[PDB]
């Protein structure tokens, strides 16, 4: 049905990434990031040459001091690991607060248009150099916030 | 997903409150719907002139509620005679993952809640875009908006379709208002907005040397 451009598609609806990481031999030595987690977000009813024009994409949270541009993580690593979130560019940092740059990465697949988005976790320089993190879990949360003209 | 049936939300100051209806669109998580409004810098303000009720509240997968838009007495404060900026916003929140080494991502809609006083209500027909002047200037166009309300502009072209396509960041003009747009010159300027319905209307100028105006 057309109407409400650009809402996040049912499928996309619920999206969450899961970091498979190892202390010692994630956080310790460099680069001192865990792999990039892949998560796709999709819109229904947009498209390409109008998105920046109906809705701004963004992602809100509480930013990590020690990582400017980067996610806080909650846990007993608070302050030693960060979240990094990749734009669908896959190489620039999407820092929190900051819209989603319009154009490379986005693919217009059918009526929708796919955003696939990055996540790596990283330690702090001083986390890493001290080698303080430890085994443990560890949380963060995102909000992605579509903002219409 | 938290559907918002429309792209904004224009609050007829004549009424005490109005109704605006939300839904849980994923068929398997239920969510917690955080409703609030942002003031025109949208900084959250919890306290008025306009509320937002309830602030959260439980949905089932596909199901359908609503988040009630009333006044406090200090509305009365705002300017009568031109309308006045504020957000609304739904955020939905899904259950915690109970998975180890999560980022979770919840989804957020933030839309435009024109607050309109009584006294420039506009009849459900009106087209007060068509009062937007175009002066050429060196560089681009400066769009003037002399009505009492906001209006948001998302192209400038020569013709009904490059106002729709052309490249153009969108921008949106304060109530008796005035700022200058770079872009190239155009014979017969067409300008494209969004009108309270969410319907993106392109309007057509006629110029008069550097003067554009709606014919």
């Amino acid at each position: 049905l057309l109407d409400r451009p650009c809402h996040v598609s049912g499928d996309s609806l619920n999206k969450h990434v899961v970091f498979k990481t190892r202390a010692s031999r994630d956080f310790w030595y460099p680069p001192g990031r865990s792999p990039t987690e892949s998560f796709v977000i999709r819109l229904e009813n947009c498209h390409a040459t109008a998105v920046g024009k109906i809705v701004t994409l963004t992602f809100k949270g509480t930013e990590e001091a020690a990582l400017p541009g980067h996610l806080k993580v909650t846990g007993v690593n608070a302050g030693r690991l960060g979240i990094a979130l990749l734009d669908t560019d896959g190489s620039s940092l999407l820092k929190p607060g900051t819209s989603h740059n319009k154009g490379q990465g986005e693919k217009v697949t059918g009526n929708s248009l796919e955003l696939p988005f990055g996540a790596y976790v990283v330690a702090t320089p001083e986390a890493l150099r001290t080698k303080s993190v430890v085994p443990g879990d560890y949380e963060a949360t995102a909000t992605f916030e579509l903002t219409y003209r | 997903a938290v559907s918002l049936d429309r792209t904004r939300a224009v609050f007829d100051g004549s009424e005490k409150s109005m109704t605006l209806d939300i839904s849980n669109d994923n068929k398997q998580l239920p969510y917690l719907a955080q409703a609030w409004i942002e003031n025109e810098n949208q900084e959250k303000i919890i306290t008025g002139p306009v509320i937002a009720t309830p602030p959260v509240q439980r949905l089932e997968p596909g199901a359908k509620s609503m988040v009630r838009l009333s006044t406090t007495p200090d509305i009365s404060k705002l300017p009568q005679d031109r309308e006045s900026l504020f957000y609304f916003n739904l955020r939905e929140i899904p259950p915690r993952s109970e998975k180890a080494n999560v980022l979770q991502i919840a989804l957020q809609t933030k839309i435009k809640l024109f607050y309109r006083p009584a006294a420039i209500k506009t009849r459900p027909n009106e087209v007060w875009q068509d009062q937007l002047i175009l002066n050429k200037v060196s560089g681009g166009y400066r769009i003037e908006n002399p009505t009492p309300y906001y209006v948001t502009v998302i192209g400038l072209g020569g013709s009904e379709k490059q106002a729709e396509e052309g490249e153009f960041e969108t921008v949106m003009l304060s109530p008796r208002s005035e700022q200058t747009v770079k872009s190239a010159n155009y014979n017969t300027p067409y300008l494209s907005y969004i009108n309270d319905y969410g319907g993106r209307p392109v309007l057509s100028f006629i110029c008069n040397g550097s003067r554009c105006s709606v014919k």
